[PDB]
């Protein structure tokens, strides 16, 4: 496993260069059909990007099939979410779903009970903006996501776990952080997951309202993801 | 299952 | 704030002493257990137990130097958290089963039962099967459990709210930091034990919605119906 | 309200 011998800084360069591109949405005020539609249309393109984005995290393609499979499926919500929140960042009160489809909660309130989680969503990035938070903290708490959130459904993912720890603190002594700032900033990072944790809950029980509603036909893909949820 | 083909490419 | 002068010795006793008491069931072994009898057992169980988490919740330190309506708020949010958390503790040294109370110890094929609950009932054994691989201790289960109280709710939230909150909490930190150096833990040792108790709490947080929706299904359902401060509880995922 | 009773009870 070359993900456990690889250096803080390897670590590093190679989340960020693993990194998935921003996505434009279909160009051209909305409904609850075209919003919808739109929103779909991008989630359905980013979890191809993502999924491939999985495969060089470091560690991930060290484990069986189906095993990245179960971690996918129970994390694709949260690393997707955590995504806008970061492009979203240097645009507060609104949410950078692309860079032509920039919304704020009020937009947000075109699609039923889609508000409650635009303030959650939005709530967080005004969280990562107070913390300053960095890209190289940003792709390690993704990659956290993805190896942590489905794992207690294994030795060698808290093995990898353990790695991003030690990658995250280095980072933080890079900046000139005294060792009680550290383990401070690094439980402040980590208590966010618990928040983007009960978003993506929140946010996979407003999809399954909105398949059950059948406004937009949901992606076959995007069935599934929502689909494994039970 | 969709997730199994992108995950195989 | 006088949680703010506590050093990290000072803040454990406190937690400590601030413990509930567990409770015991009304549970009668003479008779098989089936759906209506095993949810009415719970739901009395975990009405109980409410109460004396509210009262546990104002002897943590910094929660009573904040106004009603935000220990109200932190309380709705992290209420079935704090529960489960307790649930999976108490059953630690009992594999493969849930110590609800002393008088009533369940698997995964009693927990069968009451549909759709067995899922999180092997979530639940999951997590005490990690803090049994672990060997998490009681003055690291009374800090995670007062974490969970502060930052769950921390997030929904004109007068400085939470720079107080998350200050408490970064005590709380320096304090599982504290407990870990006695330990023999090097530093490295620390910051990834610290990780791995932090990360638990996204899986407590799952387990937390899962089982809130399940109780939103039960008596919509109509079974054994619920103590009126559960609905109350219960009516704060809206 | 009962939490909302037993918090200053
Ligand atoms: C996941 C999703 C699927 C869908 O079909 C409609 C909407 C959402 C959505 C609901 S939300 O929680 O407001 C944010 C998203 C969202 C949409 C597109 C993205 O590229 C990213 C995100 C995180
Ligand atoms: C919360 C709850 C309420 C209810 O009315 C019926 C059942 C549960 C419950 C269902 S579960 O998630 O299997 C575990 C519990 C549970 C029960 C009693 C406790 O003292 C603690 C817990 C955590």
């Amino acid at each position: 496993s070359l993900a456990l011998s690889l250096t803080a800084d390897q670590m590093v360069s190679a989340l960020l260069d693993a990194e998935p591109p921003i996505l434009y949405s279909e160009y051209d005020p909305f409904s609850e059909a075209s919003m919808m539609g739109l929103l779909t249309n991008l989630a359905d393109r980013e979890l191809v990007h993502m999924i491939n984005w999985a495969k060089r995290v470091p560690g991930f393609v060290d484990l069986t099939l189906h095993d990245q499979v179960h971690l996918l499926e129970c994390a694709w919500l949260e690393i997707l979410m955590i995504g806008l929140v970061w492009r979203s960042m240097e645009h507060p009160g609104k949410l950078l779903f692309a860079p032509n489809l920039l919304l704020d909660r009020n937009q947000g309130k075109c699609v039923e009970g889609m508000v409650e989680i635009f303030d959650m969503l939005l709530a967080t990035s005004s969280r990562f903006r107070m913390m300053n938070l960095q890209g190289e903290e940003f792709v390690c708490l993704k990659s956290i996501i993805l190896l942590n959130s489905g794992v207690y459904t294994k030795d060698h993912i808290h093995r990898v776990l353990d790695k991003i720890t030690d990658t995250l603190i280095h980072l933080m002594a890079k900046a000139g952080l005294t060792l009680q700032q550290q383990h401070q900033r690094l439980a402040q990072l980590l208590l966010i997951l618990s928040h983007i944790r009960h978003m993506s809950n929140k946010g996979m029980e407003h999809l399954y309202s909105m398949k059950c509603k059948n406004v937009v036909p949901l992606s076959d893909l995007l069935l599934e993801m929502l689909d494994a949820h039970r | 299952k969709i997730l199994h083909r992108l995950l195989q490419d």
